[PDB]
């Protein structure tokens, strides 16, 4: 059910840097992965207006 | 486009109550102190009571103390100044001032009194 | 509190001399004083702070000293802008800042 | 000549050179003698200030404080920029050396050139003398290099009873060592080599121990919310819940702060402090063979809770003084008070207790009672950071030769070693006097800053306002001076 | 393994300052400026060889579990606490003007950082 | 040395904005909410195709030199001033309360930087 490693907080010290919730703590632990749905707007205006475009298409992958 | 106004309160009776309240609009309003200060009509400048940015420490010079509180809502930019037992000796422009910071590491002190509040006039009557 | 005249005057042009006198907690074991011009009616402004420092707004012509168990002003060059009340703040030996009785400047 | 005048650095990728040039002045020391010196002469009245030892005639060089080596720009230069610095080399030469006699006829001396005088200068790279630059002591040279310094006396302690000494104690002759002789012809120059040191710490942590946590999900971990249904007899009950973002207080964490030794608090406002003498019997203090020692500065510690500034740490902090501070008897706003707060992500508050244990064993004739925990030593899973170095401070310290240490990164901060700079010792030859001239050269391996942090990064800076004098520059007068203590941890890293 | 450390220290933990030289560093001496009321007042003075209790230490005494009061180890006195005597002291509350300063025993003692011991 | 030129410039220096989009430079509008005694307040527009007559440009017109008002170089008018007239205005003081604004044409004006001529 527990967790498999964590990150050692970059510091000048620890002591016993093994993770107190178990596991392998590590300097440069496995990288992390980040995802997200592009966005792609709905249809925008007929004349430019400088604001972001706040209205999008509902998606998810 | 620093900017102190106070609203606070006109015409009270003696023995009555009062609160004064600020509003700080264009600096960081949780850093700094804060302080009441007050000048009677024909009299120079007083200073009240003074308040820290996290409120640790709230000192009042003794002529009010016991009869004031000070407070500041530090999400709501506003500083409080609170009074009960009003006497004739409390007449006067009240003042929303700051002291002095420079936005450094703690330690570090400066002593005056950077942005003044325009004021707001307190008279204290029995007629 | 901090003792200083009630009034000065002096002729366009010349330099004068604010003093304002204080007990060794006060100002002549501390070094915290400060000075402010007010006029009727406005909000105080800041001129010097600690003895000798100045804010960047200020103008040129006002200065700062500390001779001990007392502090001054001088201001330069006297025109009709400089008409004014000036004021002596210094925080004590307990942190609870005093002022004194305000001393108005009179352009002559 | 015997040498040239090099001062200046240079910043080459990862690489500092730091390049000072000093000019000392050295007397004669105990006449030419060696002397016991102890605490009796003085009066001794404490066992805790009981000591012996031998004050020899010779002087010492010690570059050991930061200002030597970097000039107040090239230190805003270098904290500004950079996550970490390190020494590598060190290259020290001593050239232009000249040695005057005195003659005092009734009122007015005269002083002129002795050729044909020698000075005796030596470096021990075996560490056997005592070695007392670990201890912060001064005659380092001057921050300012126009300033010409007084080369200090060297001088040793070893064991004693009281002020009588005992048989294991140690009697070292500096004249024992080989020393290299020098006339006004003469210059000497060695090299050394750092031994490896972890880069200085120079940045603050953005966030805090217990913050680590993600404020969007919660834990797949459960705890104990409440051990009653209400208000009556027979109330016992067992419930539990999600720890989450509602309640962050009780998240399962991996890693813990840092050791803790309370200290005394004082306020900066004189009149929120108690009104008795403290100051001694309230302070922190450690013991060895029965003499009380004070306990400064004691392990890292921040300063104070966050937003809590006149408060400063009894025994615990690095204070040093301002230009031209007295003695004794100095009041408060003569000296500088360094805080360390910048580390108060990661480690306790120095007053503050470290936590609370569980004394006893609850039942219904018991509740469940707890105690303040003052004092609490490493367990596995802390982390925490060093004390930080300043302009001002030391930059290494020996570490004691010893069967073992922890950390040994030393308690007034800088780089501990083993084999740190060797001691440099030097005299005149055996009323007389010498001068010269030193360059001293240290390399530092820089860590460069890697952020992609958006928002822009607080940096030391001058503050901008008119002023008397600039700050870290001369007066009229002519005595420099530095205005405060400038520490490096200003960029900022993820914890 | 390391070389068994068969010596005594020449020197004591506390002891490794120059005697001859003040500290650039300053203690905290005077806080009540004297007799009377509302007196108190912060006073520092120069750490150095007059009062040599109080310099500042870049490395500690190790550590100690407490003992009652026949090999003998007295040797290792100099870098290492007694074992029948305290280890030191911490204070016990923040002090105020309404409350005295306290302090309590070290009875054991963990490893902090700059310990030394043999 | 460079070639003359024999062409006529299709736009003035000003007429260089694009119509159709706003600037993001804001300028001086109102002085006064309204007409009366102590009306001052300070309102800021942005500069926009509505106005172009106040909007920020990075270039001005040459030299010019004021003639008394045959071939005619009306071709070069584009980034050139009209002889016959002046070069512009100048403010010549400071306002207050007390005194009003003034300004003053330029009979002779002399190089700039950033003036571009034919």
């Amino acid at each position: 059910q527990g967790p498999i490693w964590a990150k050692i907080p970059h510091t000048d010290g620890n002591f016993h840097p093994s993770p107190l919730m178990g596991g392998f703590g590590m300097k440069h632990p496995p990288p992390q992965i980040l995802i997200k749905n592009t966005p792609v707007p709905a249809d925008p205006p007929t004349a430019f207006n400088k604001d972001k475009l706040n209205s999008f298409i509902t998606q998810y992958s | 486009e620093v900017q102190l106004v106070e609203s606070g309160g006109g015409l009270v009776q003696p023995g009555g109550s009062l609160r004064l309240s600020c509003s700080a609009s264009g600096f960081h309003f949780s850093s700094y102190e804060m302080n009441w200060v007050r000048q009677a009509p024909g009299k120079g400048l007083e200073w009240v009571s003074y308040i820290s940015s996290s409120g640790t420490y709230i000192d009042y010079a003794d002529s009010v103390k016991g009869r004031f509180t000070i407070s500041r809502d530090n999400p709501a930019n506003s500083l409080y100044l609170q009074m009960y037992s009003l006497r004739a000796e409390d007449t006067a422009v009240y003042y929303c001032a700051r002291r002095l910071w420079f936005g450094e590491l703690p330690y570090s002190y400066y002593y005056g009194m950077d942005v003044w509040g325009q004021g707001t006039t307190v008279t204290v009557s029995s007629a | 509190a901090l003792t200083q005249p009630a009034s000065v005057s002096g002729s366009p042009g010349q330099s004068i001399t604010i003093s304002c006198t204080g007990t060794s907690s006060d100002i002549g074991g501390y070094n915290y004083v400060s000075w402010y011009q007010q006029h009727p009616g406005k909000a105080p402004e800041l001129l010097i702070f600690d003895v000798s420092n100045r804010p960047s707004g200020v103008s040129n012509r006002f200065s700062g000293s500390k001779s001990g168990n007392t502090a001054s002003l001088t201001i330069s060059g006297l025109q009709a802008e400089d008409e004014a009340d000036y004021h002596c703040c210094s925080y004590t030996r307990t942190s609870t800042v005093i002022f004194g009785g305000g001393t108005k400047l009179t352009v002559l | 000549s015997s040498g040239n005048w090099h001062c200046d650095s240079q910043w080459l990728g990862d690489r500092v050179i730091t390049t000072s040039t000093r000019t000392w002045a050295l007397p004669t020391y105990n006449n030419h003698l060696y002397k016991q010196i102890s605490n009796s002469t003085s009066g001794g009245s404490s066992n805790d200030n009981a000591y012996f030892g031998y004050s020899t005639p010779w002087g010492y060089f010690d570059f050991n404080r930061f200002h030597c080596h970097f000039s107040p720009r090239d230190w805003q230069r270098l904290i500004n920029n950079n996550w970490g610095f390190r020494p590598k080399r060190l290259n020290f030469k001593l050239f232009n050396i000249q040695v005057k006699e005195v003659t005092d006829n009734n009122g007015v001396k005269t002083i002129a050139n002795n050729l044909t005088s020698t000075v005796q200068v030596f470096t021990d790279s075996d560490y056997q003398l005592p070695y007392v630059l670990g201890s912060a002591h001064e005659g380092c040279l001057p921050p300012f290099p126009a300033d010409v310094f007084m080369i200090p006396q060297y001088g040793y302690l070893t064991l004693n009873d009281g002020s009588q000494a005992v048989g294991r104690s140690s009697f070292y002759c500096l004249e024992y060592f080989p020393s290299q002789m020098l006339r006004t012809g003469n210059n000497f120059q060695f090299s050394y080599e750092f031994e490896n040191v972890p880069f200085h710490s120079s940045y603050a942590h953005s966030q805090s121990l217990d913050r680590l946590m993600n404020p969007l999900i919660d834990q797949y971990l459960y705890y104990l919310s409440k051990t009653i249904n209400g208000s009556g007899q027979n109330q016992q009950t067992l419930k539990f819940s999600v720890a989450g973002p509602s309640n962050m207080a009780v998240q399962g964490r991996n890693y813990i702060p840092g050791p803790s030794y309370r200290q005394q608090r004082v306020s900066t406002t004189v009149t929120q402090n108690n009104n008795s003498e403290f100051a001694w019997p309230g302070a922190s203090s450690w013991a060895l063979n029965g003499r009380n020692s004070l306990m400064n500065p004691g392990p890292a510690m921040a300063s104070h809770k966050e937003g809590e500034d006149r408060f400063f740490p009894l025994s615990g902090s690095l204070i040093f003084g301002k230009q031209g501070t007295g003695r004794d008897n100095v009041d408060a706003d003569k000296v500088m008070i360094t805080n360390e707060e910048e580390i108060k992500t990661t480690n306790p508050v120095a007053t503050e207790s470290y936590g609370q244990v569980a004394t006893n064993h609850q039942s219904a004739q018991a509740q469940a009672q707890t105690g303040w925990v003052q004092n609490q030593g490493i367990l596995p899973g802390m982390v925490w950071q060093d004390r930080d170095v300043y302009l001002q401070g030391p930059i290494w310290a020996k570490i004691p030769h010893t069967d073992g240490n922890f950390h040994p990164s030393p308690l007034m901060g800088g780089f501990g070693m083993k084999h740190p700079p060797p001691q440099i010792l030097i005299k005149n030859t055996p009323t007389q006097y010498s001068t010269g001239q030193v360059s001293v050269e240290i390399e530092w391996e820089l860590q460069k800053e890697n952020s992609k942090r958006w928002n822009p990064e607080i940096q030391y800076t001058s503050n901008y306002y008119k002023s008397n004098n600039v700050e870290f520059a001369v007066n009229t007068e002519g005595v420099y001076s530095e205005p405060r203590p400038i520490g490096t941890r200003y960029l900022t890293r993820n914890l």
